[PDB]
């Protein structure tokens, strides 16, 4: 395991300044974003400056895909047996109440839960959102 | 007493096994005991006979008290709503306490878990409530019947239960 790179995100803001939100910047952030962690995807939106109102659409998305999730995979009753983790939650799954090695584990258990990739498409709808509105 | 004592008469596919038996912790938890007390006796009309334990995980607990759905998913407190963590003043401080299952905090229903282990790590998430007073070699038989998922290998039983006085 390793942090996204500062070379992959100078590519990303670089597609940012210049492409809008058309409709381009969705398979360049498929293509930056790939086997991301949670922590991953918020350091590349964490890079956006500006475009709050985009930013703000975005936000709304991944919390209404958040309740949703939830609302599709309720909690299991507890205690959670040794050698395992807690069913990831929206907000783990967002990474805003979860952490690193708390991501990595859900991605590498067998099989899988792919934090990474579920947040992935969240955002992807949220971009998609974004796009419909400016272009 | 100010504690209660309740009993399970515990049964392995319909064949008596052995009765545990347990001290209610009603002076620091009365909310919690009471619960599973009047679950125990059945005189709110529902409760613990006949239902099983349905997650066995040999060498950390065995858990019951779905008398609604028999699989985990269902369980009523006597409240007629779920019920807050009273308090996390005693611990899980070895085989034998026993403990509110729960799906997070605050939503204490009916299921429940004894220890078969010291579990520290729950302390602060779990309510200790109880805690075996016969009847611990009835428990260790029980874990017998677990796996490592909880699947249980034959049904394990609360053929009867009570309050003992």
């Amino acid at each position: 395991h390793q942090a996204i790179s500062p070379r992959t995100l100078n590519a990303w803001v670089k597609v940012v300044e210049e492409k809008a939100f058309s409709p381009e910047v969705i398979p360049m952030f498929s293509a930056l974003s790939e086997g991301a962690t949670p922590q991953d995807l918020n350091t590349m939106l964490n890079t956006v400056g500006g475009h709050q109102a985009a930013m703000q659409m975005l936000k709304e998305t991944i919390n209404e895909e958040a309740a949703e999730w939830d609302r599709l995979h309720p909690v299991a009753m507890g205690p959670i047996a040794p050698g395992q983790m807690r069913e990831p939650r929206g907000s783990d799954i967002a990474g805003t109440t979860s952490t690193l090695q708390e991501q990595i584990g859900w991605m590498t258990h067998n099989p899988p839960i792919p934090v990474g990739e579920i947040y992935k498409r969240w955002i992807i709808l949220g971009l998609n959102k974004i796009v419909r509105m400016y272009s | 007493m100010v504690n209660p004592t309740v009993f399970f008469d515990i049964a392995v596919d319909g064949e008596p096994l052995g009765r545990v038996s347990f001290e209610l912790f009603a002076d620091k938890v009365p909310k919690t005991a009471e619960n599973f007390r009047a679950l125990s006796t059945g005189e709110k009309g529902f409760g613990y006979k006949g239902s099983c334990f349905h997650r066995i995980i040999p060498g950390f607990m065995c858990q019951g008290g779905d008398f609604t759905r028999h699989n985990g998913t269902g369980g009523k407190s006597i409240y007629g709503e779920k019920f807050e963590d009273e308090n996390f003043i005693l611990k899980h401080t070895g085989p034998g306490i026993l403990s509110m299952a729960n799906a997070g905090p605050n939503t204490n229903g009916s299921q429940f878990f004894i220890c078969t282990a010291k579990t520290e790590w729950l302390d602060g998430k779990h309510v200790v409530f109880g805690k075996v007073k016969e009847g611990m070699n009835i428990v260790e038989a029980m874990e017998r019947f677990g796996s490592r998922n909880g699947k249980t290998s034959k049904k394990i039983t609360i053929a009867d239960c009570g309050q003992l006085e």
